[PDB]
């Protein structure tokens, strides 16, 4: 039972700082994930990260831009969005993966999704 | 009641049957109903972060290859024929060993019934996986899950359901651990998806609480104990500078023993466990007894009078401020 | 053969025997022959046998050198007799409320794997007689003081089971807790009792006996339960080390007491220290005439 | 060997309370179970508790309506007969099974029975 | 669909097989293409210079005796087929002890392709040497 | 290396108590059985008795009637022969059986023999 609330997404031409707040039973769910979804087309990796350690994976088209992590104390993981393009133009939700339930880059795997912020460049 | 006659069936069943290929190859998936009946969990391992459990493990599924006419029973047939069938490769993802008990013979079972339904069950003892939050330990609440796959069929091929729905698991009532009560248990069925495809997955999870009643004798009351008699210095004369000294230095040393000692019982893990909080706070009272001591050892020649209000002082203080101290702490935990 | 190995930590017993089983198969039976045929034990593999398991077993094995510990006998009828060496550890969970005056009840409970009552059923061949060996058993901890033979049916969802259950009956010998446990904490209570009989001057003598035997029979206690499984109740020895706890820790107190008011009540601190070197004795002497009588 | 003495049946229109009060060699014999024979009709399950940890399942019947618990204190069981129907008027007994003596639901798996107390609505 | 037909591929596939000899026997090199999926690094140890891992081990390779037509499927065999077929004799060079975990069956897959590419996966636990540099520990 | 010497036999017309008093290596031992051989007959089992936990075992024909016990501190065992019949006509030899040394029933498995007290009544 995890509850995960997202901010600091909005409207730009720069850097950004999306936010994704959990609070619950987040020890059966070791793992955070970044996805976002397009008009029209199907939901989408962009990057995940262990509460516990911080190992960081990340999709290609974000490789080396986009950088994720989180702070434990607050139960908070934030995907900073620096060297944005008009591809980058989507509903970006956050999840959470239980320990046994399959690869990270399969949103089928994730239980607890959040609200989901429209973001437009 | 003719045995030339099954084994004439049986001998017809088998009879270019292609143990490579699942019932419907080609087709839709074989539908897999699972029960299992849990015998015991054995031990339950912080240090090892895992579980051992003891099961019969119950797989049905229809092989229309098997269907047989003119016979109306159910056909247990000798284990070794599980050998010459297709059954599913059913496996357990979070386990660390498992064994099929073997004396005197496979522990397996094999029934045939007339549609092609097979019953095949197995006697599985696994070590498994379990992976424990001991913040609060030991007045934690554990999760600990058996997870039921198929290792090289997706979901094209092989469908798992919980034969009986939430009745599918008998036996929890057997489970009878010194340590633990189980407060729930829960099944799941759900898709798992890996770079080779989607999966058929089931869950089996329990909640397990653990009994204070172990950890009040072999830690807290020893602990309390040590930090009572940390207190009979303040009644000793202070004159008896070696008689206060010696219980100030072997009640703070004992008390370094005992949280030492514990932290061997538990994984190597980087965070403050509840017990850990309850050794600390008994640390920092049996220390600054000894320092109450050093003060008073301090003052008593040129104020011999503050020297003895100190000793009075201390003699209320301390029981009081430690019985705050277990107030706070035991309101938190429980 | 034996039991081996009783574990109180592990709740559970190793046990080797012989297991033999009879059962007439009529496909075997042979005429023209007047023996009864010893095959090499290989054939086993070619014949039907029973699919006969231990319940509660943990782990068994069939032993293996320098072949197969393994006979199979045939009778012209079709009789046969098949044998096996089995080492089995069986799950025993023992109530140690009494510990170590206890006695516990383990059993081995054997069944048909997969045939219901409607195709096999089980009995004891010779009844009563149908074990042998329990003078055999030789541990040191324990007497087999009964054992018993029990055959019944059991239900499961999949149907009916022939069940045979043998029990033991094990009493513990205290002898070896009266050397590792008992006489220490009674030594140790002794020894906290001579500091009623040093001068109430000697402060740093009279509380380096009460610290030493305090903090001894603390480390006895959490030393013992090391021993046990992580039982959540209090053990019969428990009890004992309880109150001897109590006993130690008074003594303690009595000379914090003397040194207290022996300034200003000399003779009230005297009387003190003459009464404890009676009392203490005494009131542990009837401690352990209680304890002892409720216990054996 | 252990005795069993059940009370508090009687006759009513409702909340009632059975009790079934077990002594004797009760560590052998973990479970405890409820059944209940109507006139002509099979000895049936109601349900079974665990001395030690108060595991509990119930019959569908009476599933949500019918709760069992015990006290190791005075070696007790009670059957709380909550929102009683006319199809629960039976012979209710209280019977032990022994450690592995089979499954739950069926009565020949018992050995220790109670006298039985006569309940009609 | 029809599974006669199917029995018929797969007998026809390993008729006259050599599990002798690898792919391509006599001519280029069998490339072998290697996946790991961790499972867990279950134990760490100073003590004796290892670690416990466990992977679902992955290998991939081409052998065109067991190419097959008529059949737009990928052929999941049971994992018992793997006895009848040449596969890779890859070993841990620096394992102390490994298993292929064997409940309920051997973990093992045999995945079949059109081109005759196989798919070959095990579930292995294996402990492994760590030689350890402890000044800073 | 054992040595057994019986005593208390004699005749009667009752309750009689045989005695057999070992010495040497009873370690080896552990096993002392009581035989009785009629003029005629085999040699045949009485019962037998363990020095360590006093384990007891009686043939059918004596079975609640003689009583067999010993004490380790004269390392002596007792056939206490109680409720005699006229069946009960043979010398009674005493015997050591090895710890390997295959089942209590079988004289031929013990090794140091008695001298043998002839019992008429
Ligand atoms: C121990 O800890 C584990 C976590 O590791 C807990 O496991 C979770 O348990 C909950 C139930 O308590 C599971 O939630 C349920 O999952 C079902 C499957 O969902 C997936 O698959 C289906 C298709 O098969 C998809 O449709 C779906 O989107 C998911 O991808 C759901 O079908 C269940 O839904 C039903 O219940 C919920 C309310 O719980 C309703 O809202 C629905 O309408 C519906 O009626 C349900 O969501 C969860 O999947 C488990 N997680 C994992 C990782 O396994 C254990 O519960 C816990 N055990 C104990 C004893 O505490
Ligand atoms: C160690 O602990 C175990 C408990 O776990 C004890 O086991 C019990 O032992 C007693 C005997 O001492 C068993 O009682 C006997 O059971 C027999 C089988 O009963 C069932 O099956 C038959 C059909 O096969 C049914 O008819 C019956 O209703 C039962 O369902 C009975 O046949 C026996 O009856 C005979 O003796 C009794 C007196 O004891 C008479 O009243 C009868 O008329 C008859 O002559 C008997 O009841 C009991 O079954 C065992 N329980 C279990 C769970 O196994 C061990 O005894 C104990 N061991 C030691 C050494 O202390
Ligand atoms: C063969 O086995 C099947 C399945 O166990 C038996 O059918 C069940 O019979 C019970 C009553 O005995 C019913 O409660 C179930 O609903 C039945 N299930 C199904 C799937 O039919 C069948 O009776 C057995 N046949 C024989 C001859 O014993
Ligand atoms: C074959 O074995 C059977 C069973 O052991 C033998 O028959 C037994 O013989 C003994 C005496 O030697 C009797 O006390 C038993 O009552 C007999 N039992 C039965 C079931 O008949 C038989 O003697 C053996 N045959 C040979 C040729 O040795
Ligand atoms: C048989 O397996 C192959 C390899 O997994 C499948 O081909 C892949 O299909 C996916 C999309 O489903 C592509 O992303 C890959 O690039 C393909 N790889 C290759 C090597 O072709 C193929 O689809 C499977 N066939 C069937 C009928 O399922
Ligand atoms: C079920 C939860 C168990 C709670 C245990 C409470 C133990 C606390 C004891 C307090 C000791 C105070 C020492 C006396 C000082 C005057
Ligand atoms: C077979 C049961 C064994 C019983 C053991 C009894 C030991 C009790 C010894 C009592 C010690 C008293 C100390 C002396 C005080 C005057
Ligand atoms: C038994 O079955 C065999 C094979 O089907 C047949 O030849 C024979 O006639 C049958 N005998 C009886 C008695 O049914
Ligand atoms: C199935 O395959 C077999 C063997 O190739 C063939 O003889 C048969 O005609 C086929 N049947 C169907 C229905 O396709
Ligand atoms: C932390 C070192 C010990 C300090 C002892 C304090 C004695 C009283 C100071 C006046
Ligand atoms: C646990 C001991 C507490 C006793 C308090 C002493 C107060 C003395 C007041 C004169
Ligand atoms: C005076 C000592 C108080 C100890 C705390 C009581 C237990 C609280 C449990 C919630
Ligand atoms: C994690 C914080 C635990 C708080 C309770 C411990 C006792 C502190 C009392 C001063
Ligand atoms: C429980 C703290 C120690 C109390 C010592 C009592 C000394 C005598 C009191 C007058
Ligand atoms: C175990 C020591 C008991 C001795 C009692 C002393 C009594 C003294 C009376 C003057
Ligand atoms: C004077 C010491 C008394 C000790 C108790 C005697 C043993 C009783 C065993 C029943
Ligand atoms: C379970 C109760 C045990 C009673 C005997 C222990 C000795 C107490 C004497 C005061
Ligand atoms: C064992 C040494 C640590 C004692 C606790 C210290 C708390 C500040
Ligand atoms: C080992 C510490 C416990 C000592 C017994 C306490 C009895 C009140
Ligand atoms: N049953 C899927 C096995 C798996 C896990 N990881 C990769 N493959
Ligand atoms: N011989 C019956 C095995 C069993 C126990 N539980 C379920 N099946
Ligand atoms: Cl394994
Ligand atoms: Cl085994
Ligand atoms: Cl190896």
């Amino acid at each position: 039972q995890v509850q995960l609330v997202e901010s600091g997404g909005g409207l730009v031409q720069g850097s950004l700082r999306l936010s994704c707040a959990a609070s619950g039973h987040t020890f059966n769910y070791p793992i955070m994930g970044w996805f976002r979804q397009a008009p029209g087309k199907e939901r989408e990796f962009v990057g995940a990260i262990s509460w516990s350690g911080g190992s960081t994976s990340y999709a290609d088209s974000v490789k080396d831009r986009f950088t994720i992590s989180r702070d434990n104390a607050k139960n908070t993981v934030y995907l900073e969005m620096n060297n944005l393009k008009p591809e980058d133009t989507a509903v970006y939700y956050c999840a959470a993966k239980g320990r046994y339930s399959g690869g990270l880059y399969y949103p089928t795997n994730y239980d607890y999704w959040g609200q989901g912020t429209q973001v437009t460049v | 009641g003719n045995m030339s006659f099954v084994k004439e069936t049986v001998d017809k069943l088998l009879k270019g049957y292609d143990i490579r290929l699942r019932p419907d190859f080609g087709g839709p998936p074989v539908c897999v109903g699972m029960n299992i009946d849990i015998a015991s969990i054995d031990m339950v391992s912080e240090v090892n972060m895992d579980y051992t459990l003891t099961m019969y493990f119950q797989q049905y599924w229809r092989d229309k290859r098997l269907a047989y006419s003119g016979i109306p029973l159910n056909l247990t047939l000798d284990n070794r024929v599980a050998d010459q069938l297709w059954v599913p490769d059913t496996y357990f993802l979070n386990d660390k060993k498992s064994f099929v008990h073997g004396v005197t013979v496979k522990n397996r079972m094999i029934r045939l019934h007339p549609d092609g339904t097979v019953l095949y069950g197995l006697r599985i003892t696994t070590t498994a996986a379990c992976m424990m939050d001991l913040r609060r330990y030991p007045l934690d609440e554990q999760n600990c899950t058996l997870e039921i796959e198929s290792y090289g069929y997706t979901t094209d091929d092989i469908e798992f359901y919980w034969r009986g729905g939430d009745k599918a698991v008998t036996g929890v009532e057997r489970i009878e651990l010194p340590q633990f009560s189980i407060v729930e248990h829960r099944l799941v069925s759900r898709n798992v998806v890996f770079a080779t495809g989607a999966y058929p997955r089931l869950s089996l999870s329990f909640r397990l609480k653990r009994n204070i009643g172990y950890f009040i004798l072999q830690t807290y009351m020893p602990s309390i104990l040590i930090t009572i008699l940390s207190w009979v210095s303040f009644w000793i004369n202070y004159d008896a500078s070696a008689a206060r000294v010696a219980l100030g230095i072997t009640t703070v040393l004992t008390m370094t023993t005992i949280n030492t000692h514990l932290r061997e019982t538990l994984p190597k893990i980087p965070y403050v466990t509840a017990i850990d909080m309850y050794l600390m706070g008994c640390f920092v009272f049996v220390f600054l007894a000894l320092l109450e001591y050093a003060f008073v050892n301090y003052i008593f020649f040129s104020q011999p009078a503050r020297a003895a209000a100190i000793d009075r002082w201390s003699r209320i203080v301390f029981p009081f401020t430690f019985s705050l101290f277990n107030l706070v702490y035991w309101l938190y935990y429980v």
